[PDB]
RNA sequence: UCCGUAACUUCGGGAUAAGGAUUGGCUCUAAGGGCUGGGUCGGUCGCGGCCGGCGCCUAGCAGCCGACUUAGAACUGGUGCG
RNA sequence: UACCUGGUUGAUCCUGCCAGUAGCAUAUGCUUGUCUCAAAGAUUAAGCCAUGCAUGUCUAAGUACGCACGGCUACAGUGAAACUGCGAAUGGCUCAUUAAAUCAGUUAUGGUUCCUUUGGUCGCUCGCACUUGGAUAACUGUGGUAAUUCUAGAGCUAAUACAUGCCGACGGGCGCUGACCCCCUUCGCGGGGGGGAUGCGUGCAUUUAUCAGUGGUGACUCUAGAUAACCUCGGGCCGAUCGCACGCCCUGGCGGCGACGACCCAUUCGAACGUCUGCCCUAUCAACUUUCGAUGGUAGUCGCCGUGCCUACCAUGGUGACCACGGGUGACGGGGAAUCAGGGUUCGAUUCCGGAGAGGGAGCCUGAGAAACGGCUACCACAUCCAAGGAAGGCAGCAGGCGCGCAAAUUACCCACUCCCGACCCGGGGAGGUAGUGACGAAAAAUAACAAUACAGGACCUGUAAUUGGAAUGAGUCCACUUUAAAUCCUUUAACGAGGAUCCAUUGGAGGGCAAGUCUGGUGCCAGCAGCCGCGGUAAUUCCAGCUCCAAUAGCGUAUAUUAAAGUUGCUGCAGUUAAAAAGCUCGUAGUUGGAUCUUUUUACUUUGAAAAAAUUAGAGUGUUCAAAGCAGGCCCGCCUGGAUACCGCAGCUAGGAAUAAUGGAAUAG
RNA sequence: ACGGACCAGAGCGAAAGCAUUUGCCAAGAAUGUUUUCAUUAAUCAAGAACGAAAGUCGGAGGUUCGAAGACGAUCAGAUACCG
RNA sequence: UCCAAACUAAUUU
């Protein structure tokens, strides 16, 4: 079938090489997963060594990392906004290893409001304006010092949508994990999205 | 081939098994085990082609199925189990307790040791790694693994383990002046003291070994097996003490014995 | 439009040789330009300037504006489409 | 053994080829007593194949209610079948394909998979069990079909099949949360120190982010640890299994050894893809590659992984007279083989290693491992049964047959040896072994020896005889042992077995090369011979015959490939005034080659060390009766002893040497 | 058109080739040198310039000679020698 | 410096 041999290539000199064997099985390739967004549908492939790799055909839920607090939650993927490899993978909503996605921010607002007692992306009362005992209220005041998120990243929490990045290989591992874009890597991809608009 | 080989031709066999070329077409391909195929000694050609206990192959399995053969304190019933260097074959019915160590020509000598020398053996430390919860490990030249070894035992050193226990008794560091045996190459079976360990980054290291006559020779570090500390070998050496005579100096030894 | 083109020849030609593929609709995507502002501290009075400490766009940004054309892709039809 | 001889002329010296000469390996011709080894449908047709066989497998230890047998109350013990497991990816055959490809040496995987075996690990996780569920085969019973190793319907019944799933460990500990108590200050604000309920999480493997810097490496983004989490229903692990012996504590409660299985880490056998260097002929093949990936960059997809492997977006590269690209090959590669003074030349289908393919291609299932063909699925080619509806095929496996041809063996016996596979001490093996056919070839070796005469000689010795004499043996016949799986042959030993010892030696020759006749008869440029020069037209040293003789001999001619001869391909080592031949002349880039000079930086070179598959070759030891061989053997309860050493271009690695040969340092001193 | 004799085993040129006088243009060997640079060299596939005679294509010119052609001889013939 | 061509298949040293 789909072969990923080297001997169908021409040589370095440009000489056409003649095949010396039939195409062997350890040179096989399989079709691409083309993982979309939707209710979870995963197929398993029996591979060499009797092992199994999980290829996902539809995924809506991922595991992304906030990075600068080591806060990783299991959130939900909204859609794909950027792909450096192919523009037309954005329009068909395909999830690949480096594509820039857009996720729901409510597990990251909720953890932040519990770890700092400070509203994030707000224009119930119990976790924020709680009556704390003064030893406990002391502890939240040195966390209050370093509670400032950058201005590009507080914009995201108001629309409830974080701009994120895939890091795993969906269609090999069957998952979609990654990290939240922040810092100069954020504003690099922000103006690429603005330029396409 | 489409998968692994299972036969072994007679002329393609290792040289030191000393098989002959008119008995049959094949040689006993040793099973997978702790020793390499070119570095082993299968149990069938040890009992039949050295000891003359059996005359055919079917008479070897009639010995082995009656569980008269022990290797490293354990009963092995396969006639092509790979026995190798520093191994102890215990027959224990005739009460013989062999230990396989190379002679000075480079093949396994039929060597008898005392039945309290057969309680232990020696092993070359091939690999050191730590495991889960920070637990160190150790891998010998045999495929055995020791959990919680001594902190000083590093790579290429020689340990002494107890059979039927499987724990470390004593060890020898790879140093200058220690007493080693060569387990590969053109110096297979020669014994001497370590003169210089010559390092080459990336490539192989070469160890110069000085024989107990004044002769010197060099071998790769992957063939050096320390057998003694200083000048004292911790096993009983065979007849000749690992001295490689020249072809003239072994002629007259025959000629002064007629 | 994209390929592919022999004999022969006065080397110019033969030649649209011959031969083959493609063509609709719809939804997008790229690529191809032009005008403006790069002025760091009022040093400081005839909310604007008068002469100069005061600064580093210098791998160019930012605003607005503008035609037409080429290529690629998805969908779609009773295989229809110069 | 570093070798030449005949042929141009009236004669000579030459250049030069033709012809001899010697192996080698294929065919063939004539002949052939013994005996030991041994090639053998490769060459043309990787052409097509009738019939048979070549792959299955059970322990005390997965599942027996088949009376199929069988001993004295769940189950004695054998046990056909069937499920389950495992193998069937090895072996064997052939050489079509294939020219930096295969392959070889060398290295790497710090860039990957790995059934099995061996060794770790297997109460590390805080969260019906004294045993859970359903199904199916064998069997029984109804069938269908012209047909096959086709299968349908209905009733049973199992598990280490298939599912499902708990207790125990198990007291907690550790992180976060923090109600709350408590202590020391403080005019107070404030500040400081412990305890702590209730909730959330917790182990390996997986996936991602982050933090810190137990062991390792030349070098880690290694290993280990810390933290936040996640963990796929087409689903990671965390034993609902089996046998031996069975004890021990107070019905209960514990315990010895095994088997089988496990995610994972090593290990073993490897596998795959990379590094460097190495290949025959051809220029009447000089430019090739590239929006149909050609070279590279970025991101991915795929994959067991590194990678234009593939896609997207970019860049315009990449290779070539140091022979690319294209074509050819009576090309599988190598170890090797024949010849050989030194160099070489030619061969290697062929038993070992590696590759490839199973009529042509293509696609796949299962599995650790296959793009498998004694597995499926197509289409092409061919071919087989048929009741015309359909069904089945793959001898480049062992035999055998047809065809093709110059050209190649018995449809034999056996698992006894060698080994392989399986659940296995028991089964299986056309692997392999043993016989047959065997002038492929190689080793050994009969076809007479003696004595007396008759004679001849020689300086008491020897020769010649269709004279004579009894002495010796095998060939052959043939009991028996031995041999072996059973045989056969050889070896051994009885019985016979020689005078023309008729128990009969051929094959080529006799002008010269070139060993050996001017013999006799026939033929008359005829028939014929003759490798070459030649012979034969009426006295043939050459034809056809007889006689003799020579050569090598159980072998010897002949054809063809090829090596030496051939210093007639010339590196060693040829020629080029007139014999074959130096371009009309000069420039000129590659290429090749380069003066002297110094102590009297990188390489090349030289030496050494490693690491290099055996077989083969060289060679050591050893009375196969000798020898070719073989790795054996030898010495009086056993003892002693061998199974050597060398060589293995080049490339890569290692340490000495520093002549020769390149090359490099300070001149705008930077 | 041609440059005799002088004109040679003499010269020059890479070879082909080169001869009346004078002028102009550029070249070059050898010698001389106690100048200069300091290996810049030798031979050369590919490539390049030159290359008698005859022949070819354009112009000009055509005295001599003269392939082809036409005759006269010679000859067995003579589409040759000689005119 | 007038012309001047040819030479068994029938073989034996
Ligand atoms: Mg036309
Ligand atoms: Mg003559
Ligand atoms: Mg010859
Ligand atoms: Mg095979
Ligand atoms: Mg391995
Ligand atoms: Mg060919
Ligand atoms: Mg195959
Ligand atoms: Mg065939
Ligand atoms: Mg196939
Ligand atoms: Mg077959
Ligand atoms: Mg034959
Ligand atoms: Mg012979
Ligand atoms: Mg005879
Ligand atoms: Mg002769
Ligand atoms: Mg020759
Ligand atoms: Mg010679
Ligand atoms: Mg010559
Ligand atoms: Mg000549
Ligand atoms: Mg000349
Ligand atoms: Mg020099
Ligand atoms: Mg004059
Ligand atoms: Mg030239
Ligand atoms: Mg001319
Ligand atoms: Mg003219
Ligand atoms: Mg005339």
């Amino acid at each position: 079938g789909i072969s990923r041999d080297n001997w169908h290539k021409r040589r370095k000199t440009g000489g056409k090489r003649k095949p010396y064997h039939k195409k062997r099985k350890y040179e096989l390739g399989r079709p691409a997963a083309n993982t979309k967004i939707g209710p979870r549908r995963i197929h398993t492939v029996r591979v060499r060594g009797g092992n199994k790799k999980y290829r996902a055909l539809r995924l809506d839920v991922g595991n992304f990392s906030w990075g600068s607090e080591c806060c990783t939650r299991k959130t939900r993927i909204i859609d794909v906004v950027y792909n450096a490899s192919n523009n037309e993978l954005v329009r068909t909503k395909t999830l690949v290893k480096n594509c820039i996605v857009l996720i729901d921010s409510t597990p990251y607002r909720q953890w932040y409001e519990s770890h700092y007692a400070l509203p994030l992306g707000r224009k119930e009362e119990e976790i924020l304006n709680k009556k704390r005992s003064k030893k406990i209220q002391k502890k939240y005041d040195e966390r209050k010092k370093n509670a400032k998120i950058s201005s590009l990243l507080e914009e995201q929490f108001q629309q409830g949508k974080l701009l994120a990045c895939i890091a795993s290989r969906p269609g090999q591992c069957g998952r979609a994990d990654g990290y939240v874009l922040e810092g100069k890597e954020l504003e690099f991809y922000l103006r690429k999205i603005k330029a396409r608009k | 081939a489409r998968g692994p080989k299972k036969h072994l031709k007679r002329v393609a066999a290792p040289k030191h098994w000393m098989l002959d070329k008119l008995t049959g077409v094949f040689a006993p391909r040793p099973s997978t085990g702790p020793h390499k195929l070119r570095e082993c000694l299968p149990l069938i050609i040890f009992l039949r082609n050295r000891l003359k206990y059996a005359l055919t192959g079917d008479e070897v399995k009639k010995i082995c199925m009656q569980r008269f053969i022990k290797i490293d304190g354990k009963v092995r019933t396969d006639i092509t189990y790979p026995a190798g260097f520093m191994d102890v074959i215990s027959i224990d019915k005739t009460g013989e307790n062999f230990r396989l160590i190379y002679d000075t020509k480079g093949r396994f000598a039929v060597h008898r040791i005392t039945p309290e020398e057969a309680k232990y053996k020696l092993c070359k430390v091939r690999k050191i790694f730590v495991g889960t919860k920070g637990i160190p490990h150790l891998v010998t030249h045999d495929a055995r693994t020791i959990r919680y070894p001594d902190p000083l035992i590093k790579v290429n050193d020689t340990i002494q383990i107890d059979l039927e226990t499987g724990k470390i008794t004593d060890f020898i560091k790879f140093d200058t002046g220690n007493l080693c045996m060569v387990t590969g190459g053109a110096n297979l079976g020669r014994i001497g003291v370590i003169t210089n360990r010559e390092r080459h980054p990336g490539s192989f290291d070469v160890v110069h070994v000085k024989d107990a006559n004044g002769n010197s020779f060099a071998t790769r570090l992957s063939n050096i097996f320390v057998i003694g500390k200083g000048n004292k070998p911790w096993i009983s050496l065979p007849r000749g003490k690992g001295i490689r005579l020249t072809i003239a100096e072994e002629r007259d030894k025959r000629l002064a014995a007629k």
